């Protein structure tokens, strides 16, 4: 069974930069599916942040384009969210999720427990 | 208009090792331009080269089938194949999905008997097979006369029902002729099931005498 | 500049066995190719969402048949035919039609009394 | 509104020799004025006194059933009974008919055995019966506990389905008490069918 | 299984009389159903002539009432058509048929092969 | 002449195997009563006695091929052969059983072309 675990949260300073990591086990992130980062500000809505397909195609939300970067590591079966110039508007819980494919459209069938990012 | 999406048989999947899934559209009149029916996998991996075929029946309906091959490993690893039919005469689309049935897995145990001769039919005998306690429910039953595969017509098998306990069961009847068992009195009731170990096969041998 | 999803009601109370109906309205159509790319998620507090329905009306595997989805264009509805104790959660709709993918704000389904 | 008219059970026709046929009307709105449910026979002899029953339903639906006794000699001789439902609402009338289904006829073969005793059945044993190659489809399946006929509740049997060649077949599954296989270790599966000979009965015995 | 045989036909002279018989087998003509005579002029339509019930009731076609009689004979399981003063218009094929009963109305479900009557 | 007169059409027709044949009967007066219509349809092949096909306008006599169908009410009734067959070439009669004397139509011959 596919399992996903976020790491890299903590108390962080504004304007700095942080790397979140999603450690996937039980399925290979180059064998299929889309790999997403979705965040949730406290008691607010879910926001889709960025994705990478198994074949390497990347997609971003315009709300974070430029200051956020998504990469993977075939060797470590992990993928990463690089965030620069952190703002208060970035404080949230970041979930990583495995998207399942429906005729060119993706839905988020598997998530992980979440990691918290807080910006003073 | 209706659309049906079949799963690969345990036999096609573990013996022929050439599994395919068919998406069948029925009840359509030639009518306006023909229907478009495309595929998708849950993994997002691309879909093979699929073959389409159109057939006009006696009742005037159109049977459009699309056949897609699958990798046995892909199927067992738990892929999801999805068919989608669109038609101008239909506002929304029909979608059918198929995948490996989730749950526990128990291989089937098999029992075969012959019926006692009946008065008035000395030359036909009936052999019976009960196959039970397996899951999931997908199973393939085939009869052999000493390593000669018999046409699937020669036998009738019940659809799997769920027992009181945890397995499913099926019951198969095969009517064999006197000439067949006098030339060779060995008959094989064989089950192909994904839990059976090894080679996904369980069988019993049954004799008329 | 994105697609907005408004859900209603915001919050509601019910009892076990009731029938609950939630509405999602998209700022613009999410239809293409005879399908509607609206997905429904359940989120219990301190836990991560769980996918229930994708493409408006199709059930994710292992999801109880009591969950059903329907709709087209910009008007979608999640229907729980028979509420159960475990069904008390916040529920989100999210459109997969056009980038960037967007979620509604959520409908909180709380048990009748005081949570 | 739908309407169903049954046949006599072979057992009612060839053993008890007190056959009946039931005409069942369903899907009525109780709002409507009551339905007329009259009878006719092909012979023109008059109709026995038929029994009427109304039973309201959980669907808001209403069920009226009418049972009519029929002559054994009359039925086998090739008689036709016809039920007619009319209503002041309904435009015309519904009619359902019944007869001895003419065709080729073959008597049933019977076999009984035990299913392998299995974990979770310390006091429970399971008995099965195969009945095949009969036609027409009309058949009555009976389990008897050594010269005592068993309650039909104790056994559940499958609907007749068509064989590859030409006969019909059914399955009867039966679980017998520890006391029952100890009080008597013999059980009888019997079928009643118009081709069966003699007395339209064939049966076998099987034990735990 | 309810088979019916006409007899007694033949060539007959005008103004005379003849009697046809329907020899019924496989059912008792007093046990049930209606027992009819139907005749057909060469290349003309069918004309219903006479009926008798299991209980003895008679019915005639007014076009021949008064010169046609229908009678029965329980022991020979036979019934008869009595015709006096034959005319040319009586020339036809005479069929006997067993009518079945539907809520007070009869239809002709079983027939016999016919016997020919020729006048002049 | 106060009897019920049944007029059929067509009198004669030509068809091919597989066609749909439709025959019509028109009665001098209504043969409806008690929610039913007492019109019966018979088939007569040459030199053989008639055979009953449909009774009460629309009910198929037992053992009658499913392609035969009847319909109608009032004074208008129709026999329909949905898919003509090689043996179905014959003359076809309607007969009313509502009011005595029972009367027959004049027959329609369906001929093979
Ligand atoms: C006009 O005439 C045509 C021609 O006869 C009619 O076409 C038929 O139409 C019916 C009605 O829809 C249709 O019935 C459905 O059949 C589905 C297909 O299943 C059949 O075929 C498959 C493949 O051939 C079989 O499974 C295969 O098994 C093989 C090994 O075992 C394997 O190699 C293969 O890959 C498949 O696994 C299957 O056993 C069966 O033979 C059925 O799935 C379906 O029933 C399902 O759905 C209902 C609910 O909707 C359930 O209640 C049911 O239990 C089951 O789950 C339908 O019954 C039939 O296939 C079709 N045939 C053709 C050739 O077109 C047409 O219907 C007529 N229509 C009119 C208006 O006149
Ligand atoms: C209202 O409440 C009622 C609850 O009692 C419901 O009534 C039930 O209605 C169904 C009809 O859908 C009856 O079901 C059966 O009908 C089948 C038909 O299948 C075959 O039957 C003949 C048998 O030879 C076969 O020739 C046909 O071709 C069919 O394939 C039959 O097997 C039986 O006759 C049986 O009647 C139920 O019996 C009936 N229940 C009772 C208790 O009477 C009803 O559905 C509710 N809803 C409505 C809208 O009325
Ligand atoms: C049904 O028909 C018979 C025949 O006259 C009659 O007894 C009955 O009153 C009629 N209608 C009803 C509603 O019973
Ligand atoms: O009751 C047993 C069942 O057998 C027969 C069917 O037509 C049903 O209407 C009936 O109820």
């Amino acid at each position: 069974e596919v399992q996903l675990v976020e790491s890299g949260g903590g108390l962080v300073q504004p304007g700095g930069s942080l790397r979140l990591s999603c450690a996937v086990s039980g399925y290979s992130i180059t064998s299929g599916y889309s790999w997403n980062w979705i965040r949730q500000a406290p008691g607010k809505g879910l926001e889709w942040v960025a994705s990478i397909t198994y074949d390497g195609s990347t997609n971003y939300n315009p709300s974070v384009k430029g200051r956020i970067t998504i990469s993977r590591d075939d060797s470590k079966n992990t993928f990463y969210l690089q965030m620069n110039s952190l703002r208060a508007e970035d404080t949230a819980v970041y979930y990583c999720a495995r998207g399942s494919h429906y005729f060119g459209h993706w839905h988020f069938a598997v998530w992980g427990q979440g990691t918290l990012v807080t910006v003073s | 208009v209706s659309a049906y999406l079949s799963r690969p048989s345990p036999f096609d999947l573990f013996i022929r090792k050439s599994p395919t899934i068919t998406c069948l559209v029925v009840d359509l009149a030639p009518s306006k331009g023909t229907v478009n029916l495309t595929w998708s996998r849950a993994s997002g991996k691309p879909v093979n080269h699929s073959t389409r075929k159109e057939e006009k029946q006696r009742n005037g309906t159109l049977t459009v089938t699309s056949t897609l091959p699958v990798g046995t490993r892909d199927w067992i690893e738990g892929e999801t194949y999805q068919c989608r039919v669109t038609h101008p005469h239909l506002p929304r689309a029909l979608m059918r999905s198929t995948t490996k049935t989730s749950g526990p897995r128990a291989a089937p145990e098999v029992y075969a008997f012959a019926t006692p001769e009946w008065p008035g039919s000395r030359d036909k005998r009936t052999l019976a097979c009960l196959i039970q306690n397996f899951m999931p429910e997908d199973i393939s039953v085939q009869w052999l006369h000493n390593e000669v595969q018999l046409p699937d017509a020669r036998h009738s098998t019940t659809q799997p029902r769920k027992t009181k306990g945890s397995g499913f069961f099926v019951f198969s009847r095969l009517e064999v002729t006197r000439a067949e068992w006098e030339q060779k009195d060995e008959f094989i009731c064989r089950a192909v099931h994904e839990a059976a170990s090894p080679s996904q096969t369980v069988q019993r041998a049954v004799s008329v005498n | 500049s994105d697609i907005q999803l408004t859900q209603s009601p915001s919050s509601l109370s019910a009892s076990v066995g009731d029938r609950v109906t939630i509405t999602c309205r998209a700022s613009q159509s999410v239809d293409y190719d005879g399908d509607s790319y609206m997905n429904w998620y359940q989120q219990k507090p301190g836990k991560a969402p769980k996918l229930l329905i994708y493409a408006a009306s199709y059930l994710e595997s292992g999801v109880p048949s009591r969950f059903s989805g329907s709709g087209s264009g910009t008007d979608f509805t999640l229907t729980i035919s028979s509420l159960q104790p475990e069904d008390f959660a916040t529920y989100y709709c999210q459109q997969s039609h056009e980038d960037p993918y967007t979620f509604g704000q959520g409908t909180k389904v709380e048990i009748k009394g005081g949570s």
